RNA sequence: GUAGGGGAGCGUUCAGUCCGCGGAGAAGCCAUACCGGAAGGAGUGGUGGAGCCGACUGAAGUGCGGAUGCCGGCAUGAGU
RNA sequence: CGAGCUGGAGAUACGCUUUGACUCGGGGAUGUCCGAAUGGGGAAACCCACCUCGUAAGAGGUAUCCGCAAGGAUGGGAACUCAGGGAACUGAAACAUCUCAGUACCUGAAGGAGAAGAAAGAGAAUUCGAUUCCGUUAGUAGCGGCGAGCGAACCCGGAUCAGCCCAAUCAAGCCGAAGUGGCUGGAAAGCUACACCUCAGAAGGUGAGAGUCCUGUAGGCGAACGAGAGGUCGUUGUUCGUGAAACGAUGACUGAAUCCGCGCGGACCACCGCGCAAGGCUAAAUACUCCCAGUGACCGAUAGCGCAUAGUACCGUGAGGGAAAGGUGAAAAGAACCCCGGGAGGGGAGUGAAAGAGAACCUGAAACCGUGGACUUACAAGCAGUCAUGGCACCUUAUGCGUGUUAUGGCGUGCCUAUUGAAGCAUGAGCCGGCGACUUAGACCUGACGUGCGAGCUUAAGUUGAAAAACGGAGGCGGAGC
């Protein structure tokens, strides 16, 4: 149902999924995307085992109040953390069809808002950025929106660098996250944006 | 300029029923959970058996499993899917995937029609209902 | 602790140099460079002046009154000034000296 | 990440030390005995309201006899009066009536003392 | 209504997102007679002197009066 | 490299440096005495010698084990590797076979890895084609006081991929684009008005918050010359516990064949099939982290390493054990001078935005100790509150509303634990602050909710891209039971 903007105007193409989007699919998919890429460093030593101190004390009876055993427990001042964390992943694999499922439906919400076809920046010559700006001027694309580039051009992409604008993305290796984040798309190289299956 | 709530990565909700909160044991003060006495902070009293029924019951056996056969139903071939070929590979490709054992074809499907079975084995009443709807049922050396 | 190493223990000046002062108090003002101090980003030009009193007893007469001494910067002073205010640097080369590479701008002269 | 005590417990306290008014000594000062001082004042307090309505019924039915007998009757006596005069339903006020306006007070008696003899 | 089971929520740190605030004064601390059904939350003022609230979502070293609990400070006995 | 330097050092004096100091990168040269310690002794760091060269000073040598000799070995390494030796607590709700476990520990040998390795094999297709590792098969097969419990391998998918020989780019470093005026402020980097750069809006610094002020970043250059056999007895290994126990392995005794020959295929026989022991080497995939860099829903001073640095102080004859401690200010401008005091300490003056930052230097809770004010108390019986009323005081969510306090009346057996039964003369607790207890793991099992596909659903190891995810169908679950 959509159409292009330099290069040609065909489009129209995709069976976009119903109804007007579902936000708890695409919450599904955020929530997978960014337990992913947390790393799992944890910095405690949780263990009575693992902190350094020796192991017997001032005697079970009759040293009149006390009964302990070492200095090392998690009831003692420098002691272990029992139940701290320890390092661990949190990295799981959300079903393919659901991942799949995800950036279309959030390709779709681009297209009930603010979407973007490009076919080549020739609009551009060399990297120069001053002239991505007004190339990007001509489009609407003045910096009162956050945008995402999806280019395969090398050269295209070399021109962004800047603010509350863009964050550039290559070989159609997009993202749920990237796109949601951002509020146009710049769908650009109709490598992806078209034929599959 | 006004303060604006916005959709988008904010405006991502739950999915109700999606995740409830797990059990924090505090719910008023007078938890002192788990029993009181004799369920302690140790490491299981077990949960099986060795006379709590197991033991004191019967059998010297005997285990084997030697060759057990894929279930391919009558009603698969016959009802629908029109004679697309049994052989080896076809099957497969349309639904009965399973390697390492042989096939074998069972008599429950009832809407007769010409078929050509290739399977490892089949029952009597699966081979003499093949024929009876017309079709050979081809069983190796 | 730390300590200048923000920068690179390098300077953008030198212990002859006229600067001008730009951020803070004593804005503008320009002077000559009489200690640079890389390490600790230092500045002694003729700038920022201090009255420093002196614990004295024994040392040379117990007269030990007010001074009158200036009190070091940092690169809150923007180095090398022509066309009356502060600049950057882009243009070497060499002068009759080749081993040498100066210094300039908007402009050619430092 | 960890997550300290911090801010939470300190305000937790404060406000419970400051329930803790005119409390003598460590019952004003000291947490644990301020708090503990609380659980009882709770007991005394749900307990207090239901109980001041049974006190004032008492103050009120003392002032009430104390006039009916100043007109040679009783409490007793002259509630049956005007219980027994079913016109006459005060009840609740009554009690201020013998205590300001004993000119009206001595009409009830006189009517109460009808209704019964 | 005890053990126990079930439900709805308050608060803390960290995180992603959005809206913001701040040396014409942030957090923290201190006072208070205000708000909410409770955990709690706000206004004003005082101190402080450089960072921070709100909303949604995510994750936890997430809530203490007790353990002759641990560390630290300070009391009592006693001007004995 | 291109002007400063004279270590931390907060410190003066003497000096050094464009005939290129300082620092950084790379070589050399000197390297006392101890330590394998090595001339001999020795209670480490000290005693005492001899031999050769020599003007004395001074230099060289003098340990044992290998080998002709060149040349090699002794000793030290956090963890990882193989080897020799090898526990018990514990589980079995007792215990003895069994488990913990060939774990812990000791000992040996070695390296950046080692180990293993080139089929007398796996094994049942007359398939395979060295080893190690990962997924999987699979908690299957099996072992088991058939108890607690223990637990393979083949196939398949994947990382890497070799078989050879004998005996008869990265460190030093340089270059690197582009903002000015007004305003608030002690101070501009903030606000405001117009401006530019962007292959560079990563980051630190600068009196507050920085694209364009410094260091840098993207991008580029860059070094003289610098690295990259069978048997019997005894036993045992692996799922191998005497079982029907094969096979390996070896302490004691024995002891063969030589290719119409030998070994194996889970007693054993025949047939069918797989393979050539009694010689040695062999990279890569794997493991660990003293050290180095990067990063983080890691910590931020009772946390985090024991240490914001200390294996110190302190404790112990010794082995060993073992702390706590952070913060002036933007900059020392670190307070000259005056006053009380021997001093300590303060008060001023001055500096600073602030000294409401003064060196017992950010905030500065609470317990605890005080001074001052309000209301109060010297006929009173008390879990210390609570309700009601009166008196006094006060007026910044606060004048009918209360706020504080106080007299008198009524009522009133701390808290927790444990318990048939707690004020209990049953337990715990001096007080405050902080620290302090239901977690995490597994392709595990079973259930509720939820979503995606749905008679089908799904990937694991890995591979390729990583400001990011796609591929990978080996395998797992429905699908037929008895
Ligand atoms: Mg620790
Ligand atoms: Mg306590
Ligand atoms: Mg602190
Ligand atoms: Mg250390
Ligand atoms: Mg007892």
């Amino acid at each position: 149902a959509q159409i292009n903007v330099i290069g040609q105007n065909g489009g129209r193409t995709i069976e976009l999924p119903l109804p007007e989007v579902n936000s708890g699919v695409l919450h599904e998919v955020v929530t997978w995307q960014l337990a992913s890429r947390r790393r799992g460093t944890a910095s405690t030593r949780t263990r009575a085992q693992v902190s350094k101190t020796g192991r017997k004390m001032y005697g079970q009876k009759g040293t009149g109040n006390a009964r302990h055993g070492d200095r090392s427990v998690p009831t003692f001042v420098g002691g272990g953390v029992a139940f701290g964390p320890k390092p661990r992943s949190y990295d799981y694999t959300l079903p393919r069809q659901v991942r799949q499922l995800g950036l279309a439906m959030a390709i779709a919400s681009r297209q009930e808002g603010g979407k973007l076809v490009a076919v080549d920046g020739f609009d551009i010559a060399d990297a120069k950025t001053k002239n991505f700006i007004s190339w990007a001027k001509q489009n609407g694309l003045d910096g009162t929106e956050k945008v995402l580039l999806v280019t395969d051009d090398e050269n295209t992409r070399r021109a962004a660098r800047n603010v509350s604008w863009v964050s550039v993305l290559p070989v159609a290796g997009v993202n749920v996250y990237d796109i949601l984040r951002h509020d146009r798309l710049v769908i650009d190289a109709a490598a992806l944006e078209i034929v599959e299956e | 300029h006004d303060l604006k709530p916005t959709p988008g990565s904010r405006k991502d909700r739950k999915r109700v029923g999606r995740g409830p909160g797990g059990t924090d044991k505090t719910a008023g003060r007078g938890h002192k959970g788990q029993k009181s006495r004799s369920g302690a902070g140790k490491g299981a009293f077990f949960e099986g058996g060795r006379s709590r029924l197991i033991a004191r019951l019967p059998k010297r056996g005997f285990n084997n499993v030697g060759t057990t056969y894929e279930v391919v139903k009558l009603s698969q071939l016959q009802d629908l899917e029109d004679t697309t070929f049994d052989r080896d590979t076809l099957e497969a490709y349309r639904l009965v995937r399973r390697k390492n054992r042989p096939v074998k074809l069972l008599a429950s499907g009832e809407i007769s029609r010409a078929v050509t079975v290739h399977v490892d084995a089949a029952s009597a009443a699966a081979i003499k209902a093949v024929e009876a709807a017309g079709g050979r049922v081809v069983l190796p050396e | 602790p730390s300590a200048g190493s923000h920068h690179n223990d390098k300077l953008h000046f030198k212990k002859g140099d006229t600067v001008i002062v730009l951020s803070g108090k004593h804005k503008g003002q320009t002077g000559k460079v009489l200690l640079a101090l890389p390490r600790d980003q230092k500045v002694v030009v003729e700038g920022v002046n201090v009255i420093t009193k002196n614990v004295k007893p024994s040392m040379t007469n117990p007269q030990g009154g007010q001074e009158q001494r200036e009190l070091a910067l940092h690169a809150s002073k923007v180095a090398l000034v022509d066309p009356e205010t502060g600049k950057a640097t882009r243009v070497r080369k060499q002068i009759v000296d080749g081993k040498k590479v100066r210094v300039a701008v908007a402009s050619g002269k430092t | 990440p960890r997550a300290k005590t911090g801010i939470v417990r300190r305000r937790r306290h404060k406000k419970v030390l400051k329930r803790a008014k005119g409390f003598w000594g460590s019952r004003s000062k000291q947490y644990r005995n301020a708090f503990q001082t609380l659980l009882n004042a709770a007991t005394y307090e749900y307990r207090d309201r239901r109980n001041k309505k049974r006190d004032f019924r008492r103050l009120w039915i003392q002032r009430i006899n104390a006039g009916a007998r100043l007109h040679g009757m009783n409490y007793s006596t002259f509630i049956n009066g005007l219980k027994r005069a079913n016109i006459d339903l005060n009840r609740k006020v009554l009690a201020d009536i013998a205590a300001r306006e004993p000119e009206a007070f001595k009409a009830l008696v006189d009517a109460s003392r009808n209704a019964r003899q």
